[PDB]
RNA sequence: UUCCCGGGCCUUGUACACACCGCCCGUCACGCCAUGGGAGCGGGCUCUACCCGAAGUCGCCGGGAGCCUACGGGCAGGCGCCGAGGGUAGGGCCCGUGACUGGGGCGAAGUCGUAACAAGGUAGCUGUACCGGAAGGUGCGGCUGGAUCUUUCU
RNA sequence: GGCUAAUCCCCCAUGUGGACCCGCCCCUUGGGGUGUGUCCAAAGGGCUUUGCCCGCUUCCGGAUGGGCCCGCGUCCCAUCAGCUAGUUGGUGGGGUAAUGGCCCACCAAGGCGACGACGGGUAGCCGGUCUGAGAGGAUGGCCGGCCACAGGGGCACUGAGACACGGGCCCCACUCCUACGGGAGGCAGCAGUUAGGAAUCUUCCGCAAUGGGCGCAAGCCUGACGGAGCGACGCCGCUUGGAGGAAGAAGCCCUUCGGGGUGUAAACUCCUGAACCCGGGACGAAACCCCCGACGAGGGGACUGACGGUACCGGGGUAAUAGCGCCGGCCAACUCCGUGCCAGCAGCCGCGGUAAUACGGAGGGCGCGAGCGUUACCCGGAUUCACUGGGCGUAAAGGGCGUGUAGGCGGCCUGGGGCGUCCCAUGUGAAAGACCACGGCUCAACCGUGGGGGAGCGUGGGAUACGCUCAGGCUAGACGGUGGGAGAGGGUGGUGGAAUUCCCGGAGUAGCGGUGAAAUGCGCAGAUACCGGGAGGAACGCCGAUGGCGAAGGCAGCCACCUGGUCCACCCGUGACGCUGAGGCGCGAAAGCGUGGGGAGCAAACCGGAUUAGAUACCCGGGUAGUCCACGCCCUAAACGAUGCGCGCUAGGUCUCUGGGUCUCCUGGGGGCCGAAGCUAACGCGUUAAGCGCGCCGCCUGGGGAGUACGGCCGCAAGGC
């Protein structure tokens, strides 16, 4: 565009759209399980993925992954939403944080403890 | 009507040299002459002379090239590799003295028009004045 | 040497490359997600017109209808304008829930079509118009972004 | 209701001076001087009471701190385009410290807006901060400056100053008290409670320091502050040892059973001595005050701590926390086992269905280390909104075409001005921060002192090339004149022949027609084929091109009239009159709409016949709208060169249309094809540029959702933008 054209009109700044209205801006959000169930992932993969419906302190309702080996979450439990997606599932935009509230850390996991929220084992 | 006679002259030179013409006619004016004189002194052209084509003033510009080359494509190096208008009608750039740019680490030149007259970058700095930044050449 | 089967070479088109036993479009059904229209109803704002109108400032009166007085006036008090806010009437706009309804998006992968890609088997595309529930068909005009009877499916 | 003091209130006086009206002078907005008239002052207290202190009154100036005013800069939406009645201005007045529609009266009819008014959304602004090579983007916590608010809203009083957080009045909501009449409250002060939340501290110490208020002082007050406490929240320093120690223990892992690894790692040897105990133990503090001096200057002298018995110094003195992420590629680090499209992983591509360096554990390894990861958010990368620094023939992207408004841009020569532009000086650019230097805490973080830099703006001076401007001049652009052209360019009227259909007549039988083959259909009321005549409508064979014209859509028989564009020669006239062009306005194939006509052929819809598994379709027989004319709408398109307009510049060859020329050829203007340089992702483009440049307009920013929804404008509707 001619310079006079930019003076007239000017470049336009590109707005960014939130991939996560966990929101109220927050990093994490407390919520309550509605359903706890499994789902069947996208085309190239097969498994039973573990998810939960959550009502939120934000007054929001979202599907959340329940990462780990075992999971104790039940229908009425309270839980902390992490954010970040599960790619081969549908519209699951958030993960549940293990170790806090009613979601206990993965039983007997020795390697990456922080993700999965389990404390340090014992030594002989 | 040329919309930018200066850009037009520079471009004529560019096209001329790119086909290895011995010389090129640009329609004459004082300002064009000053720009030329600068080139000629800097060695980008052999020189220029005034001439009447169809009883009209023109500046005939004698271009300058490298020695013949070897291998495929014997065509010689250009003495003017790069000739470019900076300030154009419709965006006119003017620089202060602290802003007069070093061109190609000194191997090139910038031509400014100042109230001391048409200078090169070095000329302008040493004279301590800025002005309109006309073109880059290298 | 036309034809049938298999094959070789050159060329052309191709949306195929698991490579035509290919690909894609589309319909009905099944599962979820977001959305449009939307009767009626819940709350909000805003303007305009009219009515009510606190406090206070200002203006007027302040009178043998009050208080003070050095008779110059002062205070109390009354009235008025303004005025927060309230009501009424209508106009406009924003959320909320919403009977009923339109497509859309995905999804295991089912259903029946065979429109498009090879001249895809009626060349395709297109604006418009009519017909069909829809894919599509046809009319008219345009484009080359076209190759040298019917007769399926994998 | 009554008593009473004052530095409380009021009256006369003195008028240094001052205020006001009027006159005069100088300055020029209401600044300064002057004269007459008028009007306005005061407060007392303490002392060693003969002199001094603390005060009081009027005036002039200073200083500091504010009010008001102007230029410029200050986010998103045009699906917000028109907004405005004290609105815009005037005279007079009110009000204030003061200008002002700040307010009222009267008069005029104005003011603002595409350079974005009005509307909606969001938001305290800045010094700075984060990021970035920079430009830029993002942000404004803490600290400094300004603004604003003190539960919501309005209002004023008091005062130098407020429309007043811990002042007042009223209204509303809320909490409490209530004898039901009525009252009381305001932590966005410190600390603390509670609710909400992913989440944010002690109801600490102290007036010792700095600062603030009052007081002559002594002194009092100060949740400002100076500290301490809590939280790896950040930054910085420090520790978990140091040296010796195997041709290399055990355990654990790999094993080709030969061995390889963890690894000098450990044990162990020696050495040092974080923690810890003892002792000493601050700086921050010198004034206020006392003495001499005159309550001064000067000189001298003494009191004064939360932090704290802390930091620190001296003596003693124990080997004394390590974890967290990763190890398929991006990316530094590989093997074994378990699991078998499971369980799981996952930032992206992807990994897992029997050898998994990708899941889980183990060994080992890499990276950081009192931390390491994660999520969220900002810049980055992203040249992915491209000023630096991008694009549009086929990838997204040239507007259907024109006319032109605003605006943007502008040939050659001369002169004036000096607005842009440039240069010097100067003021401003607070402090903090950033930078540099030196220094202070053992270092650093942190801090001090100093230096420099700095866009922008104000004032003064200078320069004149370029841009602007004014004045003059030229003719190379542009238009004109004269004289030649070629043309399906447009409008109007007329006219010609071939053909189809129908009607009339002659002659003439038995079929014609149609398809792959057929059938419907037409023919004994005589068709088809042949001849003659009539009527009507629509379109123009050959010429015809690989041609011409037009801005595009588009334009083809012949004739006449009206009319647009354009090319060449002459070089005659004007003298930059130019280019582009948001809006606007006009044109705009076909189909479609309205009112009237017209109707031969063709023909969506439709009615039939075949083909087919089926048919709505492809083929066949009919057939209405429509196609044609008038007038008025519609405004789309593969409206295509999928290529905006103009200008200059950069090899040729070849065919062609149309001018001029001394006509092989050359010289203009068109249409094509190959191809220089060059360009391009390639295909291709190449003097008809997709090359090299300049001006202006339009347009693009992953694919879908979608040219959809909502809004608005237009339209009779369809539907368009
Ligand atoms: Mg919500
Ligand atoms: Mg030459
Ligand atoms: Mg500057
Ligand atoms: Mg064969
Ligand atoms: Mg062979
Ligand atoms: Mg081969
Ligand atoms: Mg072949
Ligand atoms: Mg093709
Ligand atoms: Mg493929
Ligand atoms: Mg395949
Ligand atoms: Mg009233
Ligand atoms: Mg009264
Ligand atoms: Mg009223
Ligand atoms: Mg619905
Ligand atoms: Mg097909
Ligand atoms: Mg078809
Ligand atoms: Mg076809
Ligand atoms: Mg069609
Ligand atoms: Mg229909
Ligand atoms: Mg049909
Ligand atoms: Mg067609
Ligand atoms: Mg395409
Ligand atoms: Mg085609
Ligand atoms: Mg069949
Ligand atoms: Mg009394
Ligand atoms: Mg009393
Ligand atoms: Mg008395
Ligand atoms: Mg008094
Ligand atoms: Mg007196
Ligand atoms: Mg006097
Ligand atoms: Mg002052
Ligand atoms: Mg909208
Ligand atoms: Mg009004
Ligand atoms: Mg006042
Ligand atoms: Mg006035
Ligand atoms: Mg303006
Ligand atoms: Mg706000
Ligand atoms: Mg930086
Ligand atoms: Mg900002
Ligand atoms: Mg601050
Ligand atoms: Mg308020
Ligand atoms: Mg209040
Ligand atoms: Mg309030
Ligand atoms: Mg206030
Ligand atoms: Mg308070
Ligand atoms: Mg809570
Ligand atoms: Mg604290
Ligand atoms: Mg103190
Ligand atoms: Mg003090
Ligand atoms: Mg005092
Ligand atoms: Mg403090
Ligand atoms: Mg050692
Ligand atoms: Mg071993
Ligand atoms: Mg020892
Ligand atoms: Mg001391
Ligand atoms: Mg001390
Ligand atoms: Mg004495
Ligand atoms: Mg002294
Ligand atoms: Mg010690
Ligand atoms: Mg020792
Ligand atoms: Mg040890
Ligand atoms: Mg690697
Ligand atoms: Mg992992
Ligand atoms: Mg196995
Ligand atoms: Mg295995
Ligand atoms: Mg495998
Ligand atoms: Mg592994
Ligand atoms: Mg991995
Ligand atoms: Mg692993
Ligand atoms: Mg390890
Ligand atoms: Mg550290
Ligand atoms: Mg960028
Ligand atoms: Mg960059
Ligand atoms: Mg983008
Ligand atoms: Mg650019
Ligand atoms: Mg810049
Ligand atoms: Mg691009
Ligand atoms: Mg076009
Ligand atoms: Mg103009
Ligand atoms: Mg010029
Ligand atoms: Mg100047
Ligand atoms: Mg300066
Ligand atoms: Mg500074
Ligand atoms: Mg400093
Ligand atoms: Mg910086
Ligand atoms: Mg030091
Ligand atoms: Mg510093
Ligand atoms: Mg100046
Ligand atoms: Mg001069
Ligand atoms: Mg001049
Ligand atoms: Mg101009
Ligand atoms: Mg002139
Ligand atoms: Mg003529
Ligand atoms: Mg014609
Ligand atoms: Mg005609
Ligand atoms: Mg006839
Ligand atoms: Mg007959
Ligand atoms: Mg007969
Ligand atoms: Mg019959
Ligand atoms: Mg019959
Ligand atoms: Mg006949
Ligand atoms: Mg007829
Ligand atoms: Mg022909
Ligand atoms: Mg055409
Ligand atoms: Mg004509
Ligand atoms: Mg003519
Ligand atoms: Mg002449
Ligand atoms: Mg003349
Ligand atoms: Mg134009
Ligand atoms: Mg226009
Ligand atoms: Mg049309
Ligand atoms: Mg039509
Ligand atoms: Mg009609
Ligand atoms: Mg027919
Ligand atoms: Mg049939
Ligand atoms: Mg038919
Ligand atoms: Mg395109
Ligand atoms: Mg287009
Ligand atoms: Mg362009
Ligand atoms: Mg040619
Ligand atoms: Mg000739
Ligand atoms: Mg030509
Ligand atoms: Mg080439
Ligand atoms: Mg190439
Ligand atoms: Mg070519
Ligand atoms: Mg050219
Ligand atoms: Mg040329
Ligand atoms: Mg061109
Ligand atoms: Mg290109
Ligand atoms: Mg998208
Ligand atoms: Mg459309
Ligand atoms: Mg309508
Ligand atoms: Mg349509």
């Amino acid at each position: 565009p001619t310079i006079n054209q930019l003076v007239r009109k000017g470049r336009e700044k590109v707005r960014k759209k939130s991939k996560v209205p966990a929101l109220k801006g927050a990093p994490f959000r407390r919520g309550v399980c509605t359903v706890v169930r499994t789902v069947t992932p996208k085309k190239p993969n097969s498994a039973l993925r573990k998810v939960a419906k959550v009502r939120l302190t934000s007054g929001y309702e979202v599907t959340a992954y329940i990462p780990g080996e075992g999971h104790n979450l039940q229908e009425h439990s309270v839980v902390l939403i992490r954010g970040g997606r599960v790619k081969d599932l549908w519209g699951v935009r958030y993960h549940i944080v293990r170790g806090v509230y009613d979601a206990a850390g993965v039983k007997d996991r020795k390697k990456s403890r922080s993700k999965y929220g389990t404390k340090k084992p014992k030594e002989a | 009507m040329l919309t930018d006679p200066i850009a037009d002259m520079l471009t004529r030179i560019r096209n001329a040299t790119r086909v290895y013409k011995e010389s090129t006619d640009v329609p004459a004016s004082r300002f064009k002459e000053e720009i030329l004189r600068i080139l000629a002194r800097e060695g980008f052209i052999k020189g220029y002379e005034r001439v009447d084509v169809d009883g009209k003033p023109y500046l005939r510009v004698y271009l300058k090239y490298g020695p013949r080359r070897q291998g495929p494509d014997p065509r010689p190096e250009q003495v003017i590799h790069h000739i470019r208008r900076i300030s154009k009608p419709g965006r006119r750039v003017y620089v202060g003295v602290k802003e007069i740019p070093r061109v190609r680490r000194g191997l090139g030149i910038a031509i400014l028009s100042t109230s001391k007259g048409v200078l090169t970058d070095r000329e302008a700095r040493k004279l301590g004045v800025g002005g309109e930044l006309i073109c880059e050449v290298w």
